[PDB]
RNA sequence: GCAAGUCUGGUGCCAGCAGCCGCGGUAAUUCCAGCUCCAAUAGCGUAUGCUAACGUUGCUGCAGUUAAAAAGCUCGUAGUUGGAUCUC
RNA sequence: CCGGAGCGAAAGCGUUUGCCAAGAACGUUUUCAUUAAUCAAGAACGAAAGUCGGAGGUUCGAAGACGAUCAGAUACCGUCGUAGUUCCGACCGUAAACGAUGCCGACCCGCGAUCCGGCGGCGUUUGACCCGCCGGGCAGCGUUGCGGGAAACCACGAGUCUCUGGGCUCCGGGGGGAGUAUGGUUGCAAAGCUGAAACUUAAAGGAAUUGACGGAAGGGCACCACCAGGAGUG
């Protein structure tokens, strides 16, 4: 399923903007 | 034939009217409707006359053109016109297909039936679908008593006829055979022809007993 | 399981066309010219060609078969496929003509005939069928 | 459609210009990339100092332990895999001497069953390693 | 590869349609690709109309139909055997089986 | 249907096909002078008329505006060519 | 909605001659298009044309002879030298011997060979075998 | 096809349809050459003159081949107008 | 050789002189000896490539030999054959009688000036077969076939001697890249020149000049 | 592929060969050697750049239904291209 | 009722009646008189889910609880039910948003239907139906073996393409990495638009065909199937 391919990669882009965030 | 000796006569019109000639149905193909006068009330084609008389001698002059007789062939594998072509070849001389036509006796050269004509006489075109696209693998010109909704596909001499009534496709043959025959010297076209044109129609089990 | 193999009905119908007259409506008499005329070994594979072969001939006096024919009733469907009536169908006393065929008539030469009945065209156009 | 007009030129040499760039042989001889992140940085051979000698396994169906040798370059300091083409050489191979190592067939790729080593030594000890394999150069 | 010229349904110059809901599975199908069954049939069995004519109080009274329209999806229309999977050359025929 | 003269067609076909691809465009519509009992003088009115037509003086109306051509009332002439 | 006259005449023969027509109509007429027509008239590609003189853009009806191969048109009317000429006679022409190519000079319409003989270049409008 | 000295290379001449002038190839084996006999003006018996007609496999293929023999029997007046 | 078609019987019998006088009428060629009969002094084959194509069963993979076989006199026809058998020789032999039936009449033009026999293509032709289509054009006198190794044995054995090709498509198909080289030497007849607008004269068709033989 | 050996012996999924597909798991035409043979040739291989091959950058000259692909749809300037009609 | 029928640029749109201002096609010897087509930058609209702010929450129902099944179900099945689904405003601009097929224009087959308008013809019926025709609209069938294509298939052309050039816009360059990283930018957020490289890989994929298989369908067959029983085993 493809969909699921896109799923859990905006679900890691969703963590890297966390991880991001927190060294402003 | 534009001559006035080849101009059809009152007894040629007459056989027309009678066997239904001039009845094409109520379909009309794109390519017949040069040969069609006017579309009447009931929805069926008028063929014209003198169009189908003009064929009918320009089919005779094919024919008087071969000069083996064998190399004519006519078929006819629906039952209107199954004895209608036996007597045709038999005044003519030429060969019949009178039952069922095999597919490959134009184009399988080790088959029995192996005869490849010179020129082909269809009934119908649509019924005879077979031997005229045979006829195409093999340069043999294909002549067809054409209706109004009949199938040109490979027809270089369409005859404007009805080939669905049992007389008016045997009176065709029966044309066809005395204007063939009299292009040749068989018939001096002053005294009618001996032959009757009911010997070409089709009779159905119902009425062969009487 | 009465069915003939294509050994048994290929000789039946070879064996008829060759001889026609030999063969009769006896199964007894036949399975003896079979014995003279074709060489089988085997006994009982005669009698089912023999046996095929009075099947056959009660079908060939009764008419014509699909498979193969003779010259004996060909001649008497030929003479009658000759038979033509003492009037032809064709040349009736009167012929009904529609008004448009009148017309194209009128356009050729032939348009003045004595047994021409100009017949009323039918009010209404209703010759197509309905559709659904 | 293309534009065929008169006064196009300059639309379909824009056009062409943009679109060089999605060939994979243009972009990678165009561009910052493929020739900075090339150990050999454009060259064709290049000196280097043999660190380790390490046998990599073949890939499947293939069954044979490659013989190859980590070598760091002198140029710029990177560390590569050289494979020892023929049989039996990785023995005339040296440790920590200098070997001139050269493209392995296909530019920056892996040739047959050997997973990622795309450089083979051409030379050892300032001489040929064909000469070490055919009984010429002694050293 | 495209399997029918329709795509399996009757959109025809038409960008969407109203779904309707299925019958034995209750599925949300579009209404030009429901597989259309318009049931009519006695609400007693030929097998008991006799038992119920001869109980009947009048002399002559025609007992009524059930008038049921039935919407099919796909997976359940070939499943109840409603339709079947025809041949290559057999799925051109729209004429309905007599 | 390959040899069909083009430069010389028949009236038939030129009178059946389109007002503009023929080969010379015309107009299929025409002007008639409606004669109703009120009014004795010729008035010319487009057969799509298109609006409520009077003659002079304002006796009766002529035509009612329709889709295509107009509908004449009772007592009305022809084109009278 | 046009963006060329000639496209579309050139286009119009070149189907009709290949459905087996023996006369096309041609919607636009023009100068050009006239001009054009006899140069492959006077050639024997085409048989007598006429011209259907409107009060519009005008007609033409084609006499087909069907001794024309293909008939197409050169857009954009390119500036073609006489040193460059070679070049465009052997990627629109079949062979050296037959076909030819439809170029406006400063003289007026004509082909490729009347071009080189008067020796003056022009626009090209197409090319006809 | 000359050789610019009268001489003919071709090893054969192939024919051309008589009713769209297309060259029929040495494989169209659904052409034809009909031969259209030629009868007496006074008694109409065939004289052993005939008009020949050729006519490719395309054209005849489409439906367009007795239109074609119909025209152009026209041409040679075998038939009336 | 007996003939089991009138065609062949009147080649038999010394009626129709030229091979060429059986495509001026396009008269289908069913008959191996006919082609032998007047070209079979001079007519080298090739096997193109022998191509095992695999029929998938229960019991496997049913393996049978295609052969692809060019035949040509060297100047003027050309055939080319297709024979699937279970036997190589077979399919060999089979494409060779296939070949001959498939000859065909290539004409062969000038380039530029006409002085002496033809070498090259008369126009710019293309034939097709599947994807891959080629294009033959006029080449001078002294150039030669340019073309691959599979389209070279076609117009060689054509009689053209010289010859630009330009191949399109999967040329890597052995067989459509023959039969589309073969299908652009076939439409070199086909292609109406103006050496060719004079009106045809027609003649008596072999079967009806010796039709009472 | 691509012109030239099911030649000789051992090495046996090991060592290796191989640009690609692929060759070795005890009769390897591939490898480890001889003979012989082959485009060769005073030159010949290898690595890398680049050109043709490549109509796989397509102006000539490619593609965009299903193989990579027409913006979800329409408006819209610049840009691009624009109906016929003036001494033949 | 409701259809392979209409309308709209698309998404989309079907209970009655009323209100409101649009739109194609057709009609036209009206009017205007080339005022065009396609369109970077820019913009309207854009199913559904989601988001913010209210109302209302029938049913359904993410989540969630519980009941069943399984070796294990965090599911399908069942009960129940939050958000949501409904309405109101502001966002989000994403769909297999598909005819997987840009727009405009010419040319290039046939037939029978169908939709709107116009035109002219026997009739029936106080517009309805009948027979045609011209113009566009959704489509269909037949031939594509007048072409095209790898083929499936294509006349809402996917035809007029090596015989290559009607105009214009967008867009593709082996399969992965990857619609990822980074930068800019939009947004309340989720995310949208723009968009790489290193590296890896000899295939990935399209269409078609023959086998095998299916828990697909249909048909047929045998007391090593049953029916009817009869023996015997357990
Ligand atoms: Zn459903």
């Amino acid at each position: 399923r493809a969909k699921w391919r896109k799923k859990r990669m905006r679900r890691l882009k969703r963590k890297r903007r966390k991880m991001r965030q927190r060294s402003k | 034939g534009g001559l006035d000796v080849l101009q059809m006569k009152e007894e040629d019109v007459l056989k027309f009217l009678a066997a239904g000639t001039h009845l094409g149905g109520t379909n009309l193909d794109f390519q017949m409707e040069q040969y069609v006068y006017k579309r009447k009330s009931d929805g069926v084609y008028i063929i014209n006359l003198k169009k189908t008389w003009e064929k009918l001698l320009l089919a005779a002059r094919a024919i008087v053109a071969i000069e083996n007789p064998a190399d004519v062939c006519v078929i006819s594998s629906r039952n209107t016109g199954q004895r209608a072509v036996l007597k045709f070849a038999s005044a003519t001389g030429s060969t019949t297909f009178a039952g069922r036509f095999t597919p490959g006796t134009f184009t399988n050269q080790i088959q029995a039936a192996f005869r490849e004509p010179r020129l082909l006489i269809v009934t119908d075109p649509r019924a005879d679908h077979q031997p005229l696209t045979e006829a195409s693998y093999v340069n043999i010109p294909t002549i067809a008593l054409c209706n109004t909704d009949s199938p040109l596909r490979y027809v270089d001499i369409a005859i404007p006829c009805n080939n669905k009534g049992p007389h008016s496709v045997g009176l065709m043959w029966w044309m066809l055979a005395r204007e063939v025959l009299r292009m040749r010297g068989t018939i001096s076209r002053e005294h009618p022809w001996e032959v009757m044109p009911d010997l070409y129609f089709y009779r159905d089990p119902e009425e062969i007993e009487k | 399981g009465r069915v003939r193999t294509k050994t048994v009905k290929k000789a039946a119908r070879v064996i008829i066309e060759k001889y026609y007259t030999r063969l009769g409506n006896d199964f007894h008499t036949n399975k003896r010219v079979c014995e003279e005329i074709a060489i089988i070994p085997s006994k009982k594979l005669r009698n089912k060609i023999a046996g095929y072969v009075t099947h056959l001939m009660k079908r060939i006096q009764r008419g014509p078969v699909r498979g193969i024919s003779i010259k004996l009733q060909e001649e008497e469907r030929e003479r009658r496929d000759n038979y033509v009536p003492e009037v032809s169908a064709l040349d009736q006393e009167i012929i009904e003509v529609d008004t448009d065929t009148k017309e194209m008539l009128k356009l050729l030469d032939f348009g003045s005939l004595s047994n021409l009945q100009v017949t009323q065209p039918p009010v209404g156009m209703n010759f197509k069928t309905p559709r659904g | 459609g293309k534009c065929r007009g008169l006064r196009t030129a300059r639309k379909l040499r824009n056009h062409r210009r943009e679109q060089k760039w999605h060939d994979k042989q243009y972009k990678k001889a165009h561009l910052g990339t493929a020739l900075k992140a090339n150990p050999f940085g454009g060259a064709s051979h290049a000196k280097g100092i043999v660190l380790e000698k390490v046998g990599v396994e073949a890939k499947q169906p293939n069954s044979a332990i490659r013989k190859c040798v980590r070598v760091q370059l002198i140029k710029n300091g990177k560390k590569i895999t050289a494979f020892v083409p023929n049989d039996g050489c990785l023995n005339f191979i040296e440790e920590n001497d200098e070997v001139l190592v050269a493209g392995f067939g296909r530019k920056g790729h892996a040739v047959g069953d050997i997973p990622g080593v795309r450089f083979k030594v051409v030379k050892v000890a300032n001489v040929s390693l064909l000469a070490l394999y055919k009984g010429k150069k002694e050293r | 590869t495209k399997k029918r010229r329709n795509n399996g349904r009757a959109k025809k110059g038409r960008g969407h349609v109203q779904p309707i809901r299925c019958t034995n599975c209750a599925r949300c199908v579009p209404k030009d690709k429901a597989i259309k069954k318009f049931v009519i049939r006695n609400i007693v069995e030929a097998a008991a109309v006799r038992d119920i004519s001869e109980a009947s109080v009048f002399d002559s009274y025609v007992l009524p139909k059930l008038y049921v329209k039935l919407h099919y999806c796909v997976s359940c229309a070939i499943h109840s055997k409603v339709v079947r999977n025809r041949s290559r050359e057999a799925r051109k025929d729209r004429t309905p089986p007599p | 249907p390959l040899a069909k003269d083009l430069l010389h067609p028949t009236p038939e076909e030129e009178r059946r096909r389109h007002k503009k691809k023929r080969l010379v465009q015309s107009p299929n519509s025409y002007f008639m002078d409606v004669k109703c009992p009120g009014c004795y003088k010729i008035t010319t009115v487009f057969s799509h008329a298109q609006t409520v037509v009077l003659c002079v003086g304002c006796s009766t109306v002529l035509c009612q505006p329709t889709g295509g051509k107009a509908r004449l009332t009772e007592g009305c002439s022809f084109r009278r060519k | 909605v046009r963006m060329n006259v000639l496209a579309d005449a050139l286009k119009s023969i070149n189907n009709a001659e290949k459905r087996g027509k023996r006369q096309v109509l041609l919607r636009p007429c023009s100068k050009v298009i006239v001009r054009f027509l006899t140069v492959m008239m006077k050639h024997g590609y085409i048989g007598e044309f006429e011209i259907i003189d409107d009060h519009r853009a005008g007609k033409i009806v084609v006499n087909l002879t069907g001794r024309l191969n293909k008939c197409g048109v050169i857009s954009p009317r390119f500036d073609v030298q006489l040193k460059d000429l070679e070049k465009w006679q052997n990627n629109l022409l079949p062979s050296r011997q037959f076909g030819f190519i439809v170029l406006t000079t400063s003289a007026g319409i004509m082909d490729h060979e009347e071009a080189r003989r008067k020796h003056t270049g022009g626009k090209i409008l197409g090319f006809f075998f | 096809m000359q050789n610019d000295a009268g001489e003919f290379v071709d090893l054969y001449v192939p024919r051309k349809c008589s009713a769209s002038n297309r060259i029929i190839g040495a494989k169209d084996h659904a052409s034809i050459q009909i031969n259209i006999a030629e009868v007496d003006r006074v008694t109409g018996r065939f004289n052993g003159q005939f008009k020949t007609y050729a006519i490719c496999g395309a054209i005849r293929r489409m439906g367009e081949a007795d239109d074609s023999l119909l025209r152009l029997a026209k041409t040679d007046s075998i038939v009336a107008k | 050789w007996v003939p089991v078609t009138k065609l062949g019987r009147l080649v038999k019998d010394m009626k129709i002189k030229s091979l060429e006088e059986i495509y001026l009428y396009s008269l289908p060629i069913k008959e191996s000896e006919i082609i032998d009969f007047f070209l079979g002094s001079a007519l080298k084959d090739e096997v193109l490539k022998i191509m095992p194509v695999q029929k998938q069963t229960r019991a496997g993979q049913r393996t049978r030999f295609k052969a692809f076989v060019a035949i040509g006199d060297y100047n003027g026809h050309v055939g080319l054959g297709v024979k699937c058998s279970k036997e190589v020789a077979t399919a060999i032999r089979g494409a060779i009688i296939l070949a001959k039936l498939s000859i065909i009449p290539v004409r062969r033009g000038y380039w530029g000036n006409k002085i002496g026999k033809p070498h090259t293509v008369p126009c710019k032709v293309t034939g097709r077969c599947g994807s891959v289509l080629v294009r033959l054009i006029p080449a001078p006198r002294g150039t030669g076939i340019v073309s691959a190794p599979v389209p070279k044995k076609l117009l060689m054995m054509a009689g053209i001697d010289d010859c630009y090709t330009s191949a399109r498509g999967c040329t890597a198909t052995l067989g459509n890249f023959a039969k589309a080289t073969f299908d652009a030497i076939s439409k070199t007849y086909s292609y109406l020149t103006p050496d060719l607008w004079k009106e045809t004269v027609f003649t008596k068709s072999p079967y009806q000049e010796f039709t009472d033989h």
